């Protein structure tokens, strides 16, 4: 029936219905066809389909995290030794209810996380996430004053994409390069960052220059933010500053070339430590440091 | 819900409202005691018979109480504390009326799995236990705190206003095996009188007293062993609102000199609220106490603030009646006493 | 070679009781092997193996007590349950496992001496002893007193 | 009853928080103490191998021997003079060497087991089940848990890597031995050592016996060896409520350098190692030892020289004081590998409430 093909069908779609929540919805559809009653026939084939999904992954982490939560919920269903049919019906229904929960959480956060942006504050935003931009839009809906500074992120020219999406709202902006980002931290009140993953330790899994932002802000004593939806938690512990799951290059040094083809290669995903984050915002209340780990301990029961 | 129903039966609501607004009531410890006696009067007098209608009414009363006074966090916390004590016993009661409920530990994840009696008596005793907890905090502090400070070590102290901290310091000085020098920042616009009484009580017990002007803090930081905070209210992220003047700079001075920072507090003093902005939470003072004459005060726009905030980046320990905790853990202590719903009243 | 099932058919049924030697842990539950019904894998889930913290309990140790829930008689997929087995039945599960272990020890000297496959020797024994008499242990006790 | 008071060397003007004394050579004692305790106390007084982890394992086995040797009196029941006898053991252990955290959790477990079993069951039937339970308890919490630490570390360490270590931690010796033999990688292991005990020397010796590429160094020379180093493993003793690393001597120095020089510190730990006592500096509660171990002039433990130093009591202020157990600062370590898999030291007490 395929799961990778179902995820590939979301091209012109996206937004509101997030990338992990679309992968979880694809997991439920694959589950509900071939009988969820048998725990031997099904769970092994679910594990093989997740393994096939990881093998097809080029540069994504959150899909592996979203599978875990699904699994957990499935196992927790028949924890009460209930009817092997009513528990199954509740499991299949919690697929559309999972995607509906992405709406309710966004409704919660955009009313909680507007409080952090005070009267007339200049913001420097880096790493686009659906939660952080939803804060930015629903604060403009609240009729509050805020200035915005665009960071020139270089994965697939994300800065320009961010700049255009800010233009469609009615908030004054200008381009700032990630090289010169050090020269901005004095006229900026607060620095906001949207995450691709949050660590077991309390650190962050993010894009092509976020650790660099974290350190500079720690030097300038100016606050550093993480805002996300509560599903991007893996049991991952990057021990060092440059160690991450990759399908591509971990810093390659190429031979002598004249035609100029082999060059670009640099760490596209970078880690930052727990100390650099001043504040974290999710739908699971207002909490930052060890909170993430408590969540993970609460899930894994280990 | 308004106070139209509770007027002849309950009068003490409005006298507490009057005590807050004009600041007749003073010190978080006292504000807590009054709200306890308010909730004592609310249960003893009212007639409800229904439980969910009762709890939501209490929520609205607490919502109005915090809107009446924003700096009364001890007011807000005490209500929230009883609210959670109520909610657990109701959830225990609903399990018996319907008829594994014990997975492993007491976690969170309220987004995963779905769901006449002596309940009022439990509510009564729940208030009584809160009083006794607020009555005795010092006993729970001294067993953790008087283990960390050494002989020939110099202690610098902002906020001499706290009754909690001074009594912690006197129990340590009672130990003849422990010797320490005390530096006290004055905190000019507000703390002055309290700082002078602080210096008097230290001399009364014969402890090496040193009165420091708020300018001289830097001129001593090389010699300072430890820093102690007399906080009013502690928060989720770790940070504190303290009892007025000259703390933030001292903490900044300590961190640059890498001098350790201590904090003495209670769990009722601890708040489940989050300080997203200091701009809203901090209360400002009266500039009358700075500069005389009003015709120059047209041009002399003077700035003075009472409450001072410290970010969590500085302090390391919050010694309570329970124990010593790190700012990166204090949120759990909070959630052990207050529920997630019991925040936005 | 150590193979061939203790009973007549390859795959178990519903309500029948078995004994497992643990070979796996965490995530799902445990892909393992049995000591009561064949040597092939039969999986269980964490919830079943808990009832009642857990990081000191099983961890592929000795033997437990489990009852078969779901059997796939097509390719080979077995589901089990630990909690469901009652305290009075646990003693009976242990005695059947002890009986199965004695039958397996008996049908191993035969394969060693004459150098012939164990599965053929297990098939020729399990027709009057296991099916008609009741069990192979009590039939062996009858054979030693009077053939 | 025992020997108390009258101590060698000066009382000292600075650092006088703990006892500096005790019985090395056996003279004047009670004639009821079990000899396996008397052996362990004589061992730990001048021990070269042990460091937190192995001390408790030996303490458990000694207890198992005592229970096996224990025959219940006809008049007095099982919970009558046992707990007094155990209190005599701990007091003799305290006189020899200050106890670890893991030792305390063992005693607490044993005292819980005394209360659990009521004097009504037969004597031989009781102790047979007791020692079986202790054996299973030691299997789970130590041996199996250790194996769990092994595999958790195995995923974390990259292929062909340089590791700098310190101490004589049982968990790390087995870790590196597992790396050299089972996984077969290019592991360059550098070991550091202090003056009071040649713990790292012994570790390096055992690694050499396995056949490992080993460099051996000292604290004095570090700004040369580092300028190479990737992951640094530290031998845990106890992690407190805050998340401070209470460990051996030359630990914090290494921890500082690693934080400064990019590639950080990792720590392997046991679920039994965590305490609830908290502190912030090394002065608080230090494991002090007699300057008799620092008399020797370099090279080895027994050399016996007519050197430069000799006097301590008669000399007008000459405090040659050394410490054994120190505190690493909170932020500097990054990983902790325990029974419950993983977690940063910022989290710390997510195991104490989980029990």
């Amino acid at each position: 029936f395929n799961i990778t093909e179902t995820y590939l069908r979301f091209l012109e779609e996206d937004t509101e219905m997030t990338m992990p929540i679309a992968a979880i919805e694809a997991l439920v559809t694959l589950l509900r066809i071939k009988t969820p009653e048998t725990a031997a026939e099904m769970i092994n084939t679910i594990k093989s389909s997740t393994e096939e999904l990881i093998k097809s992954i080029p540069n994504s982490v959150s899909l592996r995290a979203g599978c875990d939560i699904f699994m957990r919920f499935v196992l927790r269903n028949l924890h009460l030794y209930g009817d092997w049919e009513n528990c199954k019906q509740h499991l299949i229904e919690n697929g559309q209810l999972f995607v509906s929960r992405a709406k309710k959480s966004r409704n919660k956060i955009a009313e909680i996380g507007v409080d952090f942006i005070a009267d007339d504050d200049i913001i420097l935003v880096h790493g686009y996430s659906r939660a952080v931009f939803s804060l930015l839009n629903h604060a403009a809906n609240k009729f509050i004053r805020f200035r915005c500074v665009v960071t020139e992120s270089r994965p697939s020219k994300q800065g320009n994409q961010l700049y255009t999406l800010l233009e469609q709202k009615g908030i004054p902006v200008t381009l700032i390069v990630d090289s010169a980002v050090g020269a901005v931290i004095d006229k900026v009140d607060k620095v906001f960052v949207g995450a691709e993953g949050v660590a077991e330790s309390g650190g962050i899994i993010n894009l092509v220059g976020t650790y660099s932002v974290g350190v500079l802000a720690h030097n300038a004593r100016k606050p550093f933010y993480v805002v996300t939806e509560s599903h991007k938690f893996v049991r991952m512990f990057p021990l060092s500053s440059d160690d991450l799951p990759m399908a591509g290059p971990p810093l390659d040094f190429t031979r002598r070339t004249d035609d100029l083809e082999d060059a670009l290669r640099g760490p596209t995903i970078d880690y930052t430590a727990q100390e650099y984050i001043t504040a974290l915002i999710t739908d699971l209340g207002v909490l930052t440091p060890s909170a993430v780990s408590e969540e993970l301990i609460k899930m894994w029961y280990d | 819900h308004p106070n139209a129903a509770t007027s002849d039966v309950n009068v003490t609501i409005d006298t507490f409202v009057a005590k807050l607004k004009r600041r007749q009531v003073q010190g978080s410890y006292a504000i807590a005691l009054e709200t306890l006696q308010l909730l004592m009067r609310f249960i003893s007098a009212a007639r409800w018979n229904h439980v969910n209608d009762l709890i939501e009414q209490i929520r609205d009363l607490g919502n109005s109480l915090e809107k009446a006074h924003p700096t009364a966090f001890s007011c807000g916390n005490v209500i929230r504390r009883i609210l959670a004590v109520l909610r657990d016993e109701v959830e225990e009661d609903t399990m018996s009326t319907t008829v594994v409920a014990e997975p492993l530990i007491s976690s969170m994840f309220n987004l995963l799995q779905k769901p006449k009696t002596d309940y009022r008596q439990v509510a009564i005793q729940g208030i009584k236990d809160l009083i006794d907890e607020i009555k005795n905090i010092d006993e729970g502090i001294q067993q953790i705190a008087i283990d960390l400070i050494h002989d020939h070590e110099i202690l610098l102290t902002p906020t001499p206003d706290s009754k909690t901290v001074l009594k912690f310091l006197i129990t340590a000085r009672e130990r003849s095996n422990r010797t320490f020098t005390v530096l006290v920042t004055e905190g000019f616009p507000n703390n002055t009188k309290n700082a002078h009484e602080f210096a008097k009580k230290l001399a009364q017990h014969n402890i090496e007293t040193l009165v420091v002007p708020d300018s001289a803090v830097f001129a001593l930081m090389s010699r300072v062993g430890k820093v102690i905070i007399g906080t009013k209210a502690v928060f989720v992220n770790g940070g504190t609102i303290s009892s007025n003047s000259g703390v933030s700079s001292v903490c900044e001075c300590a961190r640059e000199f890498r001098t350790p920072v201590f904090a003495v507090a209670g769990l009722y003093k601890l708040s489940p609220l989050y300080p997203f902005d200091v701009e809203k939470f901090v209360e400002f003072g009266g500039s009358q106490r700075i500069l005389p004459r009003m015709d120059p005060r047209k041009r002399l726009d003077t700035v003075n603030q009472i409450t001072d905030y410290v970010p969590p980046e500085n302090i390391d320990i919050y010694i309570t009646n329970v124990g010593g905790f790190n700012p990166s853990f204090i949120y759990r202590i909070a959630w052990d006493n207050y529920k997630q719903i019991d925040v936005h009243l | 070679t150590s193979h061939c099932r203790f009973y007549e058919n390859k795959y178990p049924e519903i309500d029948d009781i078995v004994m497992v030697n643990v070979q796996q842990i965490a995530e799902m539950g445990a892909y393992v092997k049995l000591l009561e019904y064949d040597n092939i894998e039969g999986m269980i889930l964490l919830s079943e193996l808990s009832r009642r913290s857990i990081q000191k309990l099983i961890r592929v140790g000795k033997n437990d007590v489990a009852v078969v829930l779901r059997v796939d008689k097509e390719k080979g997929y077995i589901d089990l349950s630990k909690r469901r087995v009652s305290s009075e039945d646990i003693i009976k599960c242990e005695e059947k496992y002890q009986k199965s272990k004695t039958v397996h020890s008996i049908l191993r000297y035969c394969a060693e001496k004459f150098q012939i496959p164990l599965e053929e020797l297990y098939k020729t024994i399990a027709w009057p002893l296991s099916r008609k008499f009741g069990h192979a242990y009590e039939a062996f006790k009858l054979s030693i007193i009077d053939e | 009853p025992g020997i108390s008071s009258v101590i060698p060397t000066v009382l000292e003007q600075s650092f006088d928080n703990s006892s500096l004394i005790s019985v090395k050579e056996l003279l004047l004692n009670k004639d009821l103490i079990h000899p396996s305790i008397l052996l362990l106390t004589s061992h730990l007084a001048h021990y070269k191998i042990v460091g937190s982890i192995p001390r408790c394992i030996a303490m458990l086995e000694v207890f198992q021997i005592v229970i096996k040797d224990y025959q219940t009196p006809k008049g007095t029941t099982l919970s009558r003079n046992l707990t007094s006898y155990l209190s005599h053991q701990i007091d003799l252990l305290k006189k020899a060497r200050p106890l670890s955290v893991t030792m305390g959790n063992a005693i607490r477990w044993l005292k819980q087991e005394i209360s659990l079993i009521d004097p009504s069951t037969p004597d031989k039937a009781a102790k047979k089940d007791l020692c079986e339970k202790i054996g299973q308890f030691a299997k789970e919490k130590i041996e199996l848990a250790d194996q769990l630490i092994i595999d958790n570390a195995s995923t974390q360490i990259e292929e062909s890597t340089t590791i700098v270590t310190y101490g004589s931690s049982k968990v790390l010796t087995e870790l590196l031995l597992h790396n050299a033999i089972s996984l077969k990688k290019n592991i360059k292991v550098i070991v550091v050592d202090s003056r009071p005990l040649f713990e790292g020397r012994k570790m390096a010796e055992t690694l050499r016996n396995a056949g490992v590429n080993v460099m051996y160094a000292l604290i004095t020379s570090l700004d040369t060896i580092f300028n190479d180093v990737d992951y640094v493993f530290l031998g845990a003793h106890s992690i407190l409520s805050n998340g401070f690393l209470y460990s051996r001597a030359g630990t914090a120095m290494l921890a500082m350098s690693a934080k400064r020089r990019n590639i950080p510190v990792l720590v392997c730990c046991e679920s039994l190692k965590f305490s609830q006592r908290v502190q912030l500096d090394s002065v608080t509660f230090n494991e002090l030892a007699d300057p008799n171990d620092l008399v020797n002039i370099d090279y080895e433990n027994p050399v016996e020289r007519r050197g430069n130093k000799g006097a301590l009591l008669n000399q007008f202020i000459k405090e040659r004081k050394f410490e054994k157990k120190k505190l690493a600062m909170e932020n500097k370590p990054k990983g902790n590998k325990i029974g419950g898999k993983k977690g940063s030291e910022g989290e710390s007490k997510d195991a104490s409430n989980e029990e």
